[PDB]
């Protein structure tokens, strides 16, 4: 072990692919939580990643079947309630954002 | 709020299996007298076949 | 001759997919119209330094060296295009004045590590990054028409290979050989390039900042047009 680039290592285990349903993820170390679908744009043959205007994680490729993969947040969404006056009746309604 | 309920982690293919068969099948040991040492890099050791 | 660069050396530097946007970034980079030193038979040895630039234009070149000391005592780096393949070899050796074809070196020390790549039977580009005990590589191969230096068409450098050696290198030295010229190297430095990714994915332009008032104007703005008015770049 030394200051040298390391070149030996230990055969990582490597989990399956699911899509269309917001699960955690990490790939290549690339890390973060989404929904991962299918994409369209294609990248040249030597880039990963993928950003966008605000410079944020937006693609990956799967590197193993070298297809491209989009990626989605699942966390929007406040909650709200509609109530017609609680000084007549109680039943009331429930609206989610978006 | 939605919390994720799985966790995958896909990682490149393995295909830098470390020369370590001919170490242990060896046809001949070097004295210990005079021990041989060998070097590797640059693979991926299995350890746990070991 | 102390030739003029003529917007070239630029080289996607991070794997990214950055579409129809602009982009500034803080890395090594060929300044814009800068003098570079035009070599044709005698080839001495060159100071390497942080980040070159190389392009030539007939298949004479065949290789690199890199090193400090060239005599077998510190670990040196060896690369050459082999007759029927290209050689990738980190062996210290006792080097010759004028090594060609094997007159290359007089003995070979002690290894590290070596490859050997596939058996390989105009204008090629060049850019070499050491850092961290990384060696980047970067080529474009170009179709051209002119019998000239650098010509004024634009285009982008690509990513080859990362070589985890861990060495240090300070000097460097052209490989060739004589069956029994035209070359030029640019110097690179920090700067602050801002670049432009079209939708596909390449780099169909950029622009060099601190080169002029009007550059750093396109600077500041994130821009490749500015409108008429006043502006504030920066303070003096
Ligand atoms: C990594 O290994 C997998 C193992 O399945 C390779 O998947 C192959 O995909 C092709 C595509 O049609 C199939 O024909 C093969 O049967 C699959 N298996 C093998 C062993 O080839 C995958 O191609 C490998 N990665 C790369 C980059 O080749
Ligand atoms: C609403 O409040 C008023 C306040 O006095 C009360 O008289 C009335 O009965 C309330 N409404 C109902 C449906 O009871
Ligand atoms: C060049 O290639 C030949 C055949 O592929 C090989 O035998 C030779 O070792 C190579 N040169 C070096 C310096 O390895
Ligand atoms: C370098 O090569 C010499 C050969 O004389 C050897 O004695 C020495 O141990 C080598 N150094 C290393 C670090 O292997
Ligand atoms: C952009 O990509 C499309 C789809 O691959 C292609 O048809 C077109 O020629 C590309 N244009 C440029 C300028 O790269």
């Amino acid at each position: 072990l030394l200051h040298a680039p390391a070149t030996v290592c230990g055969p990582k285990k490597s989990t399956n692919l699911v899509k269309n349903k917001c699960v955690n993820f990490n790939f290549n170390g690339l890390t973060g939580t989404g929904v991962l679908t299918e994409s369209n744009k294609k990248f040249l043959p030597f880039q990963q990643f993928g950003r966008d205007i605000d410079d944020t994680t937006d693609a990956v490729r799967d590197p193993q079947t070298l297809e491209i993969l989009d990626i989605t947040p699942c966390s929007f969404g406040g909650v709200s309630v509609i109530t017609p006056g609680t000084n007549t009746s109680n039943q009331v309604a429930v609206l989610y954002q978006g | 709020r939605v919390q994720p309920t799985e966790s995958i982690v896909r990682f490149p293919n393995i295909t830098n299996l470390c020369p370590f068969g001919e170490v242990f099948n060896a046809t001949r040991f070097a004295s210990v007298y005079a021990w041989n040492r060998k070097r590797i890099s640059n693979c991926v050791a299995d350890y746990s076949v070991l | 001759a102390y030739t003029n660069s003529f917007t070239r050396g630029v080289y996607y530097p991070d794997k990214v997919f950055r579409s129809s946007v602009l982009h500034s970034t803080q890395d090594l980079f060929l300044p814009f119209f800068s003098n570079v030193t035009w070599f044709h038979f005698d080839n001495p040895v060159l100071p390497f330094n942080d980040g070159v630039y190389f392009a030539s234009t007939s298949n004479i070149i065949r290789g690199w060296i890199f090193g400090t000391t060239l005599d077998s005592k510190t670990q040196s780096l060896l690369i050459v295009n082999n007759a029927t393949n290209v050689v990738i070899k980190v062996c210290e050796f006792q080097f010759c004045n004028d090594p060609f074809l094997f007159r290359v070196y007089s003995s070979a020390n002690n290894c590290t590590f070596e490859y050997v790549s596939q058996p390989f039977l105009n204008l090629r580009e060049f850019v070499f990054k050491n850092i961290d005990g990384y060696f980047k590589i970067y080529s474009k191969h170009t179709p051209i028409n002119l019998v000239r230096d650098l010509p004024q068409g634009f285009s982008a450098l690509e990513p080859l290979v990362d070589l985890p050696i861990g060495i240090n290198i300070t000097r460097f030295q052209t490989l060739l050989a004589l069956h029994r010229a035209a070359y030029y190297v640019g110097y690179l430095q920090p700067r602050t390039f801002l670049l432009k990714y079209n939708e596909n994915g390449t780099i169909t332009d950029a622009v060099d900042c601190a080169l002029d008032p009007l550059s750093e104007t396109k600077c500041t703005l994130k821009s490749f047009t500015v409108e008429k008015g006043i502006y504030q770049t920066s303070n003096f």
